[PDB]
């Protein structure tokens, strides 16, 4: 996996060339925003298992064919399995996150997903109704405009880091 | 929110075929049909929680019920027969705690001879004198008359807004020729209003329930099809 | 499935072995065992609303705390899914007396048991409070048979011991 | 099943009364109607071995005593209708209806003025009476309506009765009823 | 794998119902031919060897030219490879039959066989050549009618169980 300034190094080596001043202050400013990318993770970290419940709770919310027989959450088995897919790909995605980078998220959690997927029988139009509801949760953590809970920050606009966020999740509900 | 049913009537003849619709907007994943005899008693006849019917009371092959929602539960019945006239009520809960929040309801009437349907006679009757002058108050009566069977709704329009104010219905018709198989029905309503209303210079209506486009129409007299009969006076 | 006949043909099958006596004495025992089993699992199949819905009385009579807001019966719609629970748990019983084994429960029922619950905040007492109910409630000779009542309750202390 | 009584109540305005409703075997739950008019079902009670109050009714569920009962209290002219009684009794998998109980309220009149009017038809009603009489082959006589004017705040009983043969006039149209000695015929 | 009672209980879910009274008695149905389903088992098994080189030697009866060099029996590597082959066969079988269900036979010895054998170039109208002796030896066995060897059991019709052990022969004659 590649972060921000390794990206940054194997698109400076693809033409033999030391890094740009242009792109040094590219990373300057990536460093400028250290702190706040910090409070980002923290905010999605702190509040992983509300966001994943949140999100599969809804996703069975919009469409409870999912849980009757022959549906793909209606085992104990099959609901854990989800869980534990929703709480992977939020890993993953705050992995990105800290990272300044979707490497991790591409190579090691959506390469061969949707396939995986294919195989076993997962809905993959539920699969991304979920992801896109953890996007909303998560961008609200991290902007701090969830309702039911606030974490105590200081005044800026971390708008940028937001959508970085929700590009990531995306990058998801790409993938299949 | 509430349990909605249609069709309110239906009137046909033996061997033909009725299907009523229920639909609930209520949170629930319960539904029954019900049949309230003449007696006013009810007994279950289906239940049904998700698609899957899960109460059936030998009722015989010809009533069938579809569900496709769990918010949905049609019965239609085929070779309809005479003993089926009754109230087709639809009901809907929750399956494991909960009361069960009843729908309008489907009367069917199941007629030997499709000639028997008269649409209603409506006559508006104007205000006694003496009492104008002995009660300073005057009352309009309303007779409907000669109709069959009782599927009627009657209703007071005095320009243009019903008024349920001062109006009394008679709450069963009245057999015009009883022992005389299938009689008419006669229905009295009465409106009181004061003298003073009155005497400035009404309209009884009554909407009538009867044949439609799945019968067969070849008597002489026209078709009795569901319609609004009304009388006037000033 | 686990039950006797697949838990000695997959001994077999890891040995490479035909069947052999063990195995032929083995189902020789679930046919003696079969008509007890079969007969808690009519009794159960014939009457499973009343036993689901008195186990689910029985759970919110323990904990009536449960129905607070925040609780997992704070709404009407809640209280219906915890009774439709105790109908899937008593399902898979009666799945596990017809088949002479706890395969069902286990797959279908005690996978993923406590990390959902966990996650929905659902304590596991509550569901433990309506097994332990319909066990202790069960009569014999009236519900049925003796050797029917240790199948039945059997299983249920089978589900009550793992949420434990 | 599911024996209700009694099967019918006349009340006046104001009266209080009860409704009686005993099962067979064991109860889980009892709901409690009122079926209106136009024949909808409306929901009253529903009630597991208590007691619950609402506005002027009052339940009760009795479950180890197998009953259950409908107290109305100042019974007023909105109270009228079917009144029914269901019991998750048996197997609890249906409501088991009882035969109903036929209630009807007659208004207390304030001030009576029994008089027969006749009717000038637009291209004999018997209005005004008291509550204690009651009105009775081919004249056309319908059973007493009460109405009532909430403006005013004036309930009117009245009755009406027609026929075409002009033999008959509203004079003794009322004949095989019993009409008040004070009736005002003009 | 399933057996007879796992099987309705799979079918019984897939409509989330309890098991219905009609399947109740087709299983005590089932139990109350338990003993001769023993019988039935027992008279494979003990007759195992004799069925499989039956079988085998029958095939080259027939087809001299697997044994022809080129041929798939030929060498003893191959023609002790073809023998073991009938005996795993005849084993999951005899699962099948003292199961009730095709579901361990199809699991465990069917799946990829088909692919198995066009990749090693094993003659398939030839396996069911064997297979089908097989399914007669073993009938035979069944049904008591084998013209070398009885086997003292009480009389009875085994006629239902003979044609099960010969539905799962041709399951096996027809996954390849
Ligand atoms: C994401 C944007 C947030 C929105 C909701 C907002 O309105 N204010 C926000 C966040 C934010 N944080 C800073 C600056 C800091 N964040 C800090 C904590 C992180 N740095 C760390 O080392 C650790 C982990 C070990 C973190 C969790 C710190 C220490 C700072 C700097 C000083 C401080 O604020 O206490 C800013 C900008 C303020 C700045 O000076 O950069 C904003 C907008
Ligand atoms: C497969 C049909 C056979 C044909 C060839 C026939 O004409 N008679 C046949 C078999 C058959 N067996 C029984 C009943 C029994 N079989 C028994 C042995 C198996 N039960 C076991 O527990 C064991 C293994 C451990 C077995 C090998 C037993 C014990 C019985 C019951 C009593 C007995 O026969 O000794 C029947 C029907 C007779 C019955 O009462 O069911 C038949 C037709
Ligand atoms: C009953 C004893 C509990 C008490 C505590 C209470 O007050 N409520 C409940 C039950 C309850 N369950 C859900 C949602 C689920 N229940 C699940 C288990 C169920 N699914 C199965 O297949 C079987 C076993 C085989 C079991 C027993 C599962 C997987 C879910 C999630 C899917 C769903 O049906 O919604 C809730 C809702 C919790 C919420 O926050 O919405 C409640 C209250
Ligand atoms: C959850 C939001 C999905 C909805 C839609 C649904 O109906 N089922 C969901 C999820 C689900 N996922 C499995 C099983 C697997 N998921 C896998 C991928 C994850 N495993 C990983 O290590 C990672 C990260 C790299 C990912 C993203 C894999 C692999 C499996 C198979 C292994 C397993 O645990 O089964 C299932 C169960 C399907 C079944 O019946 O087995 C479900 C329901
Ligand atoms: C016998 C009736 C067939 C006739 C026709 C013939 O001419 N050759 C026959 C059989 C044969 N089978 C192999 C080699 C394999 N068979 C495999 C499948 C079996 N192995 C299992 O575990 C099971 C049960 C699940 C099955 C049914 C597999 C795998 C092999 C490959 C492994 C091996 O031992 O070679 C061969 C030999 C082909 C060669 O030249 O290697 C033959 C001749
Ligand atoms: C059924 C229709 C239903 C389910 C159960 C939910 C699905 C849903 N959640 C959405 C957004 C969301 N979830 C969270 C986490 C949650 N909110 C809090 O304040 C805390 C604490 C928690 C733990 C429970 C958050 C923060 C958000 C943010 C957005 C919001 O409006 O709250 C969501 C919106 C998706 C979208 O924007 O399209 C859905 C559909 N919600 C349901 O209604
Ligand atoms: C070459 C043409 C030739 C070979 C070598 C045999 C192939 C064959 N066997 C068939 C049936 C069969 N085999 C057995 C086992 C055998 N019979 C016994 O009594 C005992 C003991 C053994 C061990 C040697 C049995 C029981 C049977 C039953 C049927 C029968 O007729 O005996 C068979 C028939 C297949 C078919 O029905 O199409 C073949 C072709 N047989 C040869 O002729
Ligand atoms: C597999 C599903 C099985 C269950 C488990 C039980 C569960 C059960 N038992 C009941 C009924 C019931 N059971 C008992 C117990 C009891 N009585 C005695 O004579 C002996 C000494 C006692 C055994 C400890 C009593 C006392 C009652 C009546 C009390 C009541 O129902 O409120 C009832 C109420 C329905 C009814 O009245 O029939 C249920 C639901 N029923 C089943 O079908």
């Amino acid at each position: 996996m590649l972060d921000a300034f390794s990206r940054v190094v194997v698109n400076s080596d693809s033409k033999a060339a030391y890094v740009g001043g242009s792109d040094l202050q590219a990373l300057k400013t990536f460093i400028a925003d250290g702190n706040k990318r910090l409070d980002a993770v923290n905010s999605i970290v702190s509040n992983a298992s509300c966001i994943v419940s949140d999100a599969v709770s809804g996703m069975i919310c919009e469409n409870p064919g999912l849980i009757a027989p022959g549906g793909n959450c209606y085992t104990n088995r099959r609901m854990a399995a989800c869980l534990r897919d929703g709480e992977i790909i939020l890993r993953y995605t705050s992995y990105a996150l800290l990272a300044g980078d979707s490497s991790v998220l591409e190579d090691r959690c959506l390469n061969g997903l949707k396939e995986t997927y294919i195989a076993l029988g997962v809905p993959t139009n539920s699969s991304v109704r979920a992801v896109s509801i953890m996007k909303s949760a998560a961008v609200a953590f991290i902007s701090n405009t969830a309702s039911q809970r606030k974490m105590a920050t200081t005044d800026g606009d971390c708008s940028a880091l937001s959508s970085e966020v929700a590009s990531y999740c995306d990058k998801v509900a790409a993938a299949i | 929110t509430a349990v909605f049913q249609t069709p309110n009537y239906h009137v046909t003849q033996v061997g033909n075929e009725v299907s009523f619709n229920c639909k609930q907007t209520l949170g629930h994943d319960t539904m029954y049909w019900y049949k309230q005899d003449s007696k006013k008693l009810l007994k279950i006849m289906f239940s049904y929680n998700n698609k899957q019917l899960i109460v059936n009371e030998t009722v015989p092959r010809r009533f069938s019920p579809q569900s496709s929602d769990k918010a949905h539960l049609n019965l239609r019945i085929k070779s309809v027969e005479p003993e089926d006239s009754a109230v087709y009520l639809c009901a809907s809960s929750f399956r494991w705690v909960g009361e069960q929040y009843f729908g309008p309801g489907t009367r069917l009437t199941v007629l030997e001879d499709l000639k028997n349907v008269f649409p209603p006679e409506v006559a508006v009757f104007e205000p006694s004198a003496a009492a104008a002058s002995h009660t300073q108050k005057a009352t309009l009566v309303c007779l409907a008359t000669g109709f069959y069977p009782d599927h009627v709704e009657l209703s007071w329009w005095v320009n243009g807004k019903e008024v349920h104010s001062g109006v009394c219905t008679d709450p069963q018709p009245l057999k015009e020729q009883p022992a005389l198989n299938d009689s008419r029905y006669a229905l009295s309503s009465r409106l009181r209003v004061s003298a003073t209303f009155w005497q400035n210079p009404f309209r009884c209506q009554v909407q009538f329930y009867g044949l439609s486009e799945n019968d067969e129409w070849t008597q002489d007299r026209a078709k009795p099809v569901t319609q609004i009969v009304s009388a006037e006076a000033w | 499935m686990k039950s006797v006949i697949t838990t000695t043909i997959s001994a077999a099958d890891a040995a490479g072995r035909f069947p052999s006596s063990s195995d032929l004495e083995s189902v020789q025992g679930n046919i003696q065992r079969a008509a007890s089993r079969l007969e808690a699992a009519e009794k159960l199949a014939g009457n499973h609303e009343a036993v689901v819905k008195e186990a689910g009385d029985a759970c919110f009579a323990k904990y009536s705390y449960l129905k607070n807001p925040g609780e997992a019966g704070d709404s009407q719609e809640k209280i219906n899914k915890c009774y439709r629970d105790i109908d899937h748990y008593m399902r898979l019983i009666n799945y596990s007396l017809v088949v002479g084994g706890t395969g069902p429960l286990d797959e279908w029922c005690i996978a993923g048991a406590r990390e959902v619950y966990r996650t929905l905040n659902l304590p596991s007492s509550s569901y433990v409070a309506a097994f332990v109910f319909t066990r202790d409630r069960l009569c014999v000779p009236r519900d049925m048979s003796a050797q029917a009542g240790v199948e039945y309750g059997a299983a249920l202390d089978y589900v009550i011991n793992s949420l434990c | 099943q599911v024996e209700q009584s009694p099967s019918a109540l006349s009340l006046h305005e104001g009266t209080s009364s009860a409704l009686r409703c005993n099962f067979t075997t064991t109860t889980r739950s009892v709901q409690w109607f009122r079926q209106n008019s136009r024949g909808s079902l409306i929901n009253l009670f529903y009630l597991a071995s208590g007691t619950k109050e609402n506005g002027r009714l009052k339940s009760a569920f009795d479950s180890k005593e197998l009953y259950s009962t409908l107290h109305i209290r100042d019974a007023q002219l909105e109270d009228s209708g079917t009144y029914f009684c269901a019991a998750e009794a048996g197997s609890f998998n249906k409501l088991t209806f009882g035969a109903g109980t036929r209630l009807a309220v007659s208004p207390y009149i304030q001030n009576p003025d029994p008089a027969v009017y006749q009717l000038r038809d637009s291209k004999c009603l018997f209005t005004d009476f008291d509550s204690q009489t009651n009105v009775s082959s081919d004249v056309y006589i319908t059973d007493k309506c009460v109405l009532d004017m909430r403006s005013m705040d004036f309930k009117s009983n009245s009755a009406v009765a027609w026929s075409n043969k002009s033999d008959f006039a509203c004079a003794n149209a009322f004949n095989n009823s019993i009409i008040p000695e004070d009736t005002f015929f003009p």
